[PDB]
């Protein structure tokens, strides 16, 4: 009873970084060795074990978080990372136990003109605790005049466009992401490999 | 929330608002100058209006954080850039009249012919067409007609234009609180917050006058001995006390004299260091210089050039399925795409100019990580030396000759030695006069100090006696000669060309202490030096950071623009050609004209 990792992997959209989508994965058999062979990923990196390892192993639960970023920010998906995106969208625990895989996604993310649907948070009045996702709109109120709701001088809407044009280069394409955490509760391991 | 971190946030708005609308203004100019159509035209106007209404809004807001509370330096200089409105304080109407006047100048420049006149409709156009009876023809009667032709048929068209473009500008020079358009310009070299690193905008005018004071000697001595040699190139057309024709220089404005090396070679039984002919024998194309140029970067320590590079750029001419402007041209779009513009044929020339270009792109790939305002050369200046610097050490025949294009066995002399300095000359001096002129001639007209009755007269007036150089037939007030070259009708500032040649070897005598060098500065090749490449980078990575002021002391010790470093490099030359003239005359009078 395989895990339904293509769901997740080969999903046709995928969310915007602000507002990641988080996928629970239990009750299955997982193969973690052939998914690290079943594709070409840019990034596959483990930080609690390793593949091999994983397939002897058990969880109660597995998390797949998912979005899109530009290139030169995967380097943020890592435990101990600053920026934009760890600290306003995405921040993955210091002690991090999991795989970040991340791959060029140009050819599906990317539109001539540029496609703008994915956004990042740009502003935010201190730094997302590990895990956390904030979907709010309120203006950014860079000062003490206050915004009441609206852009203007210092006020600023906390979400932006990433732009995806087919010609950026590298550091500025879209790369899909996927963040797997591995849950052991006083429970049943529930999703295990061969 | 000090001021300081509130226009700190306001930046940080501005630079991920500015990535994309730039972006797209970049990509509608790419069509349009790799096919030239209306419905590019229109596009290129529609995303540069974009971008200019997006600049608007945001420096208004910029000037609304005052300068006097901010103690960031890097901070102060991206305020700085939005202190003015740009192009958007011009009404509508003249800026939809402005953008006609651009583009109509552009297309008419990359896209007008001239007929042939035993045939008439075999035609040709500036590049190649011209250009190669310019740069190769020994035919006095067969230059003068594309010469003619060209600033007849073409520049004529540009006289009007050119006019009102000049009464646009200069209304949106002084909209932006400059005296004229010419004033704008010089405004790149401006320093203003930094104590003993300012430079001010009338202090350029003083340092290109007082520097050019020094260079006159050597022009005087190399333009005497050209004009020795033309004589028995063209037997009845030069006269021995007068300035050289303008259609006979080796290229359409003699902006540079490197063809006439074939006509003044100092030792012609020697090993050709010109290895044009050495290029097309190997069946060298366009991929392998720009392949061969990418080899002399990563010798020193930078990067391979991007895939976009390779994929995007256009390297050859199309054919004639697209009207393209050939000018070679460095593109930075934005987000991190890289691309140069060239019509490379196989030529020594489009070698080194493979190089330069190069060169830029390098420049323009270490400072992307700057933030968006101060993504640029320290000054107009800094960004056309780069390339050139790079140049001066792959034009040496030691690097000829490690890259294959001299024999294995290649001997050099004290007379190759001068052959090269001779063909650097033709080049590098050659062009300083041209440089100077042109310029001074624009920041006159945009001055006000030539009536438009005498466009024309003062122009050849400032030929003859700067330049050395006359018209072979007579122009009107309806010819627009300034026109006639790419830079003046494409709205590009030149004086960048001058102290861009100052500042190539002030650096290069850095770079080559850095690699060790041991002998004269023009024997010296960087290449395979990374200790060289790194102090190259590191003032390249600093973009406009850095007041230029202080970049360059930082590199070569002067906070300030200096011609002993060129002279220095050609005095071995300098010390040749006095003797060479040794029997000819040296100077020129003004009143000897080709025709009468
Ligand atoms: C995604 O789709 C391809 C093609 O059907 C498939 O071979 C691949 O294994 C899928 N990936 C995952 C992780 O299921
Ligand atoms: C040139 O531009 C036109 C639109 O003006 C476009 O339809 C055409 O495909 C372009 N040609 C090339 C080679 O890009
Ligand atoms: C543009 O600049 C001028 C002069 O600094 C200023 O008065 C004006 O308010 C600015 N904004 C607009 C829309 O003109
Ligand atoms: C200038 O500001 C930048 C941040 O914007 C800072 O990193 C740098 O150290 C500052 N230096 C000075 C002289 O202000
Ligand atoms: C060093 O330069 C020489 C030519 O001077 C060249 O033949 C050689 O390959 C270069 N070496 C390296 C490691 O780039």
């Amino acid at each position: 009873n395989l895990c339904p990792f293509g769901e997740v992997f080969n999903a046709t959209r995928f969310a915007s970084v602000y507002a990641w989508n988080r996928k629970r994965i239990s009750n299955c058999v997982a193969d973690y060795s052939v998914l690290y062979n079943s594709a070409s990923f840019s990034t596959f990196k483990c930080y609690g074990v390793s593949p091999t390892k994983l397939n002897d192993l058990c969880f109660t639960n597995v998390y797949a978080d998912s979005f899109v970023i530009r290139g030169d920010e995967v380097r943020q998906i890592a435990p101990g990372q600053t920026g934009k995106i760890a600290d306003y969208n995405y921040k993955l625990p210091d002690d991090f136990t999991g795989c970040v895989i991340a791959w060029n996604s140009n050819n599906l993310d990317s539109k001539v003109g540029g496609n703008y649907n994915y956004l990042y948070r740009l502003f935010r009045k201190s730094n997302l605790k590990p895990f956390e996702r904030d979907i709010s709109t309120e203006i950014y109120q860079a000062g003490s005049t206050p915004c009441n709701g609206v852009e203007g001088f210092n006020c600023y809407f906390p979400l932006q466009s990433y732009g995806f044009q087919p010609t950026n280069g590298v550091g500025y394409q879209p790369y899909r992401v996927v963040v797997l955490s591995f849950e052991l509760l006083h429970a049943p391991a529930t999703v295990c490999g061969p | 929330w000090t001021i300081e971190e509130q226009a700190k946030t306001f930046l940080d708005k501005f630079n991920h608002e500015a990535e994309d609308l730039f972006y797209q203004s970049s990509l509608a100019s790419w069509n349009y100058n790799t096919n030239i159509t209306e419905e590019n035209v229109q596009n290129m106007n529609n995303a540069g209006d974009k971008w200019s209404a997006f600049l608007k809004e945001q420096s208004t807001l910029a000037q609304m954080y005052p300068l006097q509370e901010i103690q960031n330096l890097t901070v102060k200089l991206q305020l700085q850039a939005l202190q003015q409105n740009g192009s958007s304080v011009l009404s509508e109407d003249k800026s939809k009249r402005l953008n006609t006047i651009l583009n109509t100048m552009s297309t008419i420049y990359s896209t007008g012919k001239v007929c042939n006149p035993d045939n008439p409709q075999e035609c040709l156009l500036l590049e190649p067409g011209l250009n190669e009876i310019m740069a190769n023809s020994l035919d006095y009667n067969e230059r003068l007609w594309a010469w003619e032709s060209w600033r007849s048929e073409v520049g004529k068209q540009l006289r009007p234009l050119y006019e009102e473009y000049v009464v646009l500008k200069n209304e949106m020079a002084r909209a932006n609180h400059y005296e004229d358009y010419g004033d704008y310009w010089r405004g790149d070299y401006e320093v203003n917050g930094v104590d003993g690193y300012d430079y001010s905008r009338g202090q350029l005018i003083e340092d290109v006058e007082h520097t050019f004071e020094e260079i006159k000697p050597l022009y005087e001595h190399l333009h005497a001995y050209v004009r020795a040699k033309l004589m028995n190139a063209y037997p009845s057309y030069i006269s021995p006390i007068g300035c050289l024709p303008a259609h006979l220089l080796g290229d359409m404005w003699g902006r540079f004299w490197t063809n006439l090396y074939s006509l003044t070679v100092p030792f012609g039984q020697k090993p050709n260091i010109d290895v044009t002919d050495a290029m097309v024998d190997q069946a060298w194309d366009a991929q392998r210089i720009f392949k061969e140029a990418e080899k002399f970067f990563v010798s020193v320590g930078l990067p391979n050039m991007t895939q976009g590079f390779w994929e995007y750029s256009m390297l050859t001419d199309p054919g004639n399925v697209q009207k393209a402007v050939c000018h070679p041209t460095a593109w930075d779009l934005g987000k991190g795409d890289f691309r140069i513009l060239m019509c490379t044929k196989v030529t020594m020339d489009d070698f080194l100019t493979a190089h330069h270009e190069m060169g830029h792109i390098q420049y323009d790939m270490a400072y992307a990580a700057q933030p968006f305002l101060l993504r640029n050369g320290a000054n107009e200046g800094f960004h056309e030396a780069v390339g050139e610097i790079m140049s001066l050490s792959a034009a040496t025949p030691k690097h000829l000759k490690s890259i294959g294009l001299l024999s294995p066995d290649f001997q050099e002399d004290n007379e190759t030695e001068i052959n090269f300095l001779l063909k650097q000359a033709l080049t590098i001096v050659g062009t300083l006069p041209f440089t100077y002129m042109l310029e001074k001639w624009r920041w006159m007209v945009f001055k006000g100090e030539i009536p438009k009755d005498q466009w024309m007269k003062k122009w050849w007036e400032m030929k003859r006696e700067i330049v050395g150089v006359v018209e072979p037939v007579p122009h009107d007030e309806t010819y627009c000669d300034p026109a006639s070259l790419f830079h003046v009708s494409n709205d590009y500032s030149f004086i960048r060309y001058y102290t861009r040649t100052l500042y190539q070897f002030q650096f290069q005598e850095a770079l080559c202490q850095a690699a060790k060098h041991e002998g004269p500065l023009h024997k010296c090749d960087i290449s395979n030096s990374t200790e060289a490449g790194q102090k190259l980078f590191n003032m390249l990575r600093l973009g406009k950071s850095e007041p230029w002021t202080l970049a360059l002391e930082n590199v070569v010790g002067a906070k300030n623009m200096n011609v002993r470093p060129l002279l220095n490099y050609f005095e071995p030359l300098f010390t040749w050609l006095k003797d060479q003239n040794k029997n000819s005359f040296v100077g020129w009078s003004t009143d000897w004209s080709p025709y009468a």
